[PDB]
């Protein structure tokens, strides 16, 4: 059975020619009698053997690259997911019931490309590209691979610049930077997506303000969501204006998992167009616990040996090749920046899950939702002792980071304390003084939704609750005192304290000033 | 004489070969990719086939794609040259500062030093961290892990070690960046140029730093070698230039973690929660190569990421036995703002002995060890009792449990970039005597909080003078103060008029650079020849 005498036998040893002299002048009107059942033979093309629950098993297709574009000849895309000896197993593109055992499959020649460009800015597009929002193809606008490499070191410099959210939960305690890749991870209905879309949102009411390089593109990526889920926050997003800004990819629950699996990588090719001209990008990609279900389906399907929860042992790498592409680029490289929010559900509150704990490593920093700090009043429901960003300092508002350095700091003291509450000793000033400022503290982080905040007008109503001046308001009432702080409070004071960026000595005199000036309601 | 690619799943190859198959571990070269693909042999297929690792992407690859053997494994420069550049996993400058110029180029592929070759000599590399020199001191020629979760200081700690120990160490160092993030690479190299420890131009020769980086992005096969390659530029220094090195490996974890993305690809089934069956000897086989031999020595530090903060993890449980040191940071340290984040009972060092480090420093060690675990076992009943009926004995081992808890605290270097405090480096003995005050009871005179982010003793000391100071000030609350407008304070209404025109141009910049290309709305295929069609009009 060795290959040696296997290979000896191509070498001619018959030794006798009744048969050899017989059927060959006998096979061909034999299979010409057959041939209305001979389908063509089939060497760069493709045909496909087998097709079930959106694989596609294709015979031939002789040139094809791995990752590469394929069709079928009922019009369906494909993917060269995995080629193997004997066949080619495609991811299909789209519903499988139009493909048949026996079609042709046509060989593209290019690998996965979506439409990148200002043509997309103001879109609503699938996980491949192709417009779904019903307002004609898409033009002004040019083709670019959904699998680039994220750029290296050389190519990176620092983060530096905010990119404020419009969350003062998020912007006083865990600030986001230009180029940093911040998870939102949580609970079901616990703010995950509010969170992200105040960030758009802001960016609207910024984008106007600033001179034209600072402006901030949005990409809202939703990934297994159902489809008037989006319809409902395309509603808000032009009512609001920040369509104008956001490009949105949306493979709903309904699509293929390969276009679910592949819609975070079509939305960030898109956003690297921002960044790779100088502009810069903010991607949220919103259910990427889902992302991560739909490229199991597609492994499991094609036979792959399942892991942890049966996730693909290459899931890691899923995320972390498409969240490194988040990045602040240098100066010779234009300096743009795209910076990613990813969101992350768990299930129960168990950080622990596996694809949780990836992205986590991956990610930059943290923004935890809590479904019993939701139900508590705290919305935005941020768990400060668990969310941590890794930039702290020279990422956030000057202005922002005096009077937020004392808020961190003095909630700190109020987490200590609170498992020491069902006494009711509160011995020596000190441990009650505390509690009484710290639950004052909480109830400034707590704002409406789709309504975010300037920076300016965040700095100074946290100026306001870390120094004095609402030290004998109770706790019932701070959520209606901002707004003697923000409209009763002189508004010019913002302007300047918008253009300085810190809060000047001069203007710490005037913050001070004007802070007595206003009744507040609370008796 | 070549090979051609047989099947492409994922980042695993198989190539086939008419004859002379190429040997287990030897590079490949695809000839013909977009960019320099190699793939490593990692096994025997059986029917001529080889089965491969990819170091780069395998998007592109096409069954029957000419490759190449090398007749060697992944071969990268090693030697002077390398200071100072950032090396690929296959030795590729990734710096954009022309080829490497190093001489004597090594396989990355060795067997472990031998038992003959151990050395067994143990002394104290002093840090300057008070955590770290007193409670599990580190050791020259060792191995260090820092242990810890996601979050919780381990490349703030890595940092740390790089400007105190491989700025004053007269040696080469060898940063192996494995799976990290690509922004902390990028840190790292610009300042380590700031700081000069790399260096630019025609004073490259004078930087005392290899950096060889696998990050995240790069596929499962690069991020499972490249702490080889990092390793390999440290034994060439530990071997040939018969040197001290400083091997900083961050996250090891992910050399386990790339191995286990193409485990189920190689054709094993797995073992326990999801890792390879060879999880115990492949990491085996990292670590016993970064050993001290009697030729060089290598000091080597190692980031160990956690899963879910959880020890028990069997990626993080096997590396413990390959330590000497080992710092386990813990996340409930880090949430009392305790910084950095050593969990003062979990780390434990093989210097941490009498025999080798004397008997005032053991003692003073276990001294804090004992109070600390003194007061994990007394929070049981303060919760349920308040703290107040304990007889002051052990009021008294609370008290000096929570200075010392502050104590060990420090402020970093390289952490004052978000924190705002200068860093302390603290000497082995003035932590040692410092320790020995809070514990036999000198600095029961001190506040409690007065110990937290200081260096020496004489740093809390003087902080109690502050603190002091501070507490007596808030007394005065009439006037003669900056809120009174007449002093220097402009009106409100003239400091808006110092602000500067900024301009908006309203168009976005969007219509001045972009190739709008023409995008066919049909599709367009190929057909047998090879040549673009538009799609048959036929299902
Ligand atoms: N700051 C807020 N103030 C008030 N309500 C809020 C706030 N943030 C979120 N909510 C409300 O909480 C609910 C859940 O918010 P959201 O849709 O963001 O959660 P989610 O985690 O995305 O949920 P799902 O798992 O269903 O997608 C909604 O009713 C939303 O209006
Ligand atoms: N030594 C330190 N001093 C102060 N803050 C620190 C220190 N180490 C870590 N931190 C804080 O905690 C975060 C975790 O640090 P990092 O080294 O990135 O952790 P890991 O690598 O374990 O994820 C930092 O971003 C910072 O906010
Ligand atoms: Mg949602
Ligand atoms: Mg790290």
């Amino acid at each position: 059975a060795d290959a040696k005498a296997l290979d000896e036998l191509r070498k001619p040893k018959f030794s006798s020619k009744y048969l050899i002299q017989h059927v060959s002048q006998k096979l061909i009107p034999a299979v010409k009698e057959w041939e209305k059942s001979y389908q063509p033979p089939v060497i760069h093309l493709g045909r496909v053997l087998s097709v079930g629950d959106g694989i596609a098993r294709v015979y031939g297709l002789k040139s094809v690259q791995a990752g590469e574009l394929v069709c079928f000849d009922s019009g369906v895309k494909g993917m060269a997911l995995n080629l193997q000896a004997d066949h080619v197993g495609v991811v299909v593109f789209g519903n499988d019931s139009v493909i048949h055992q026996g079609d042709l499959v046509y060989r593209t020649g290019q690998i996965v490309n979506v439409p990148i460009g200002p043509g997309t800015l103001g879109r609503v597009t699938d996980g491949l590209g192709q417009p779904i929002d019903g307002k004609g193809p898409l033009t002004n606008v040019r083709s670019s691979l959904v699998e680039v490499k994220a750029p290296g070191i050389i190519a990176r410099q620092s983060v530096r610049e905010p990119l404020f959210t419009g969350v003062k939960a998020v912007d006083a305690l865990v600030p986001i930077g230009r180029g940093q890749r911040e998870l939102i991870i949580g609970d079901r209905q616990t703010g995950k997506t509010a969170v992200a879309i105040d960030a758009i949102i802001h960016q609207k009411n910024c984008n106007e303000q600033v001179p034209k390089a600072q402006r901030v593109y949005c990409v809202y990526v939703a990934v297994g969501q159902k489809r008037s889920t989006v319809a409902q926050l395309v509603k808000l997003f032009t009512q609001t204006g920040a369509m104008r800004y956001t490009i949105m990819v949306s493979a709903t629950a309904s699509d293929a998992a390969p276009l679910q699996f592949l819609a975070p990588y079509s939305g960030c090719a898109m956003a690297e167009y921002f960044r790779d001209t100088g502009k810069h990008g903010l991607i949220i990609y919103d259910d990427l616990s889902k992302q991560s279900v739909a490229y199991r389906q597609m492994s499991l399907l094609l036979r792959r040996p399942p892991g942890r929860e049966a996730f693909p042992g290459d899931v890691f790498y899923l995320h972390s090749r498409l969240l490194e592409r988040a990045a602040k680029l240098s100066k010779e490289l234009g300096g743009g920046s795209l910076t990613a929010f990813p969101v992350i559900e768990t299930q129960a509150g168990d950080v622990s899950a596996y694809i949780a704990t990836n992205v986590i490593s991956i990610t930059d920093g943290q923004i935890f939702l809590e479904t019993e700090l939701f139900y508590k009043g705290i919305r935005p429901a941020l768990n400060v002792g668990l969310s941590v960003s890794r930039v702290g300092s020279a990422a956030q508002f000057p202005g922002m980071k005096q009077v937020a350095g004392t808020l961190k700091l003095e909630l700190a003291q109020y987490r200590e304390v609170a498992a020491f509450a069902q006494f009711g000793s509160d011995l020596d000033a000190a441990t009650q003084y505390v509690l009484e400022r710290g639950a004052r503290l909480t109830e400034m982080l707590k704002q409406k939704q789709f309504a975010p905040i300037p920076i300016e007008r965040q700095t100074v109503a946290v100026y306001a609750a870390t120094k004095g001046f609402l030290d004998k308001v109770r706790v019932q009432d701070i959520v209606a005192a901002e707004e003697a702080v923000i409209s009763q409070v002189n508004p010019a004071v913002f302007k300047i304290l918008k253009a300085n960026g810190k809060i000047t000595p001069a203007l710490d005199a005037h913050l001070k000033a004007e802070l007595r000036k206003v009744k507040l309601p609370g008796a | 004489d070549a090979g051609y690619v047989s099947q492409v799943i994922g980042p695993v190859v198989d190539v086939r070969f008419d004859g002379e198959l190429p040997s287990i571990l030897s590079s490949l070269e695809v000839e013909g990719h977009s960019v320099r693909l190699v793939l490593e042999v990692a096994q025997h297929m059986g029917d001529n086939t080889v089965r491969c690792i990819a170091m780069d992407s395998t998007d592109g690859l096409v069954r029957g794609q000419k490759v190449v053997d090398t007749g060697s494994p992944i071969k990268v420069p090693v030697g002077r040259g390398t200071l100072g550049r950032i090396m690929n996993v296959i030795g590729e400058p990734v710096d954009e500062q022309g080829p490497i110029d190093a001489a004597d180029i090594w396989s990355i592929h060795r067997e472990a030093p031998e038992f003959t070759e151990q050395s067994t000599e143990q002394e104290i590399l002093v840090t300057g961290i008070k955590v770290v020199d007193l409670l599990a001191p580190y050791q020259r020629g060792g191995k260090i892990g820092l242990f810890g979760g996601a979050g919780v200081g381990k490349t703030v700690l890595i940092m740390e070690l790089i400007n105190n120990v491989a700025k004053a160490h007269g040696g080469f160092s060898v940063f192996a960046g494995v799976g990290e993030r690509t922004r902390e690479g990028n840190d790292l190299y610009r300042e380590m140029i700031e700081s000069g420890v790399i260096k630019l131009g025609a004073e490259r020769g004078n930087s005392k730093c290899t950096l060889v980086y696998g990050q995240m992005n790069e596929p499962p096969g690069a991020r499972a070698r490249v702490a080889l390659t990092g390793l390999t530029v440290a034994e060439y220094f530990r071997d040939i230039e018969g040197q001290d090195v400083l091997l900083f490996v961050d996250n090891i974890f992910r050399f386990t973690q790339a191995n286990s993305e193409v485990s189920a690809l190689l054709g094993r089934i797995p073992s326990a929660v999801g890792y390879q069956p060879t999880l115990a000897t492949d990491l085996g086989g990292l670590q016993e190569r970064i050993t001290t031999t009697t030729k060089g020595s290598i000091t080597s530090v190692q980031a160990v990421y956690v899963p879910a903060d959880d020890l028990t993890d069997p990626a993080p449980a096997t590396t413990f036995a390959h330590l000497d040191a080992t710092t386990v940071l813990s996340r409930s340290i880090a949430e009392l703002g305790i910084y950095p984040a050593v969990d003062p009972l979990d780390s434990t060092s093989r210097m941490l002995n009498p025999n080798v480090i004397g008997a005032e420093h053991y003692n003073v060690a276990r001294g804090v060890q004992k109070v600390l675990q003194d007061y994990k076992n007394l929070q049981d009943i303060i919760a349920i009792l308040g703290m107040d009926e304990l007889s002051e004995e052990d009021k008294l081992t609370v008290a000096r449990a929570r200075k010392i808890q502050r104590f060990l605290s420090q402020p970093f270097q390289v952490a004052e970039v978000f924190t705002g405090t200068p860093g302390k480096y603290v000497d082995l003995a003035d932590t040692i005597s410092g320790f020995q005050g809070v514990l036999t009871g000198k600095y029961d005179d001190l506040p409690e909080m007065a110990f937290y982010m200081v260096g020496d003793i004489k740093e809390v000391k003087e902080k109690a003078d502050k603190m002091a100071k501070d507490i007596a000030s808030r007394k005065e609350a009439d006037n003669k103060k900056v809120s009174e407008e007449l002093k220097d304070i402009p009106s409100l209404d003239k400091l808006v008029s110092e602000i500067k025109e900024v301009v908006i141009e309203e168009d976005d910049g969007l219509e001045e650079d972009f190739k709008a290309e023409a995008l066919s709305s049909e599709t367009v295929v190929l057909n047998e020849e090879g040549k673009s069609v538009p799609l048959p009009k036929k299902n």
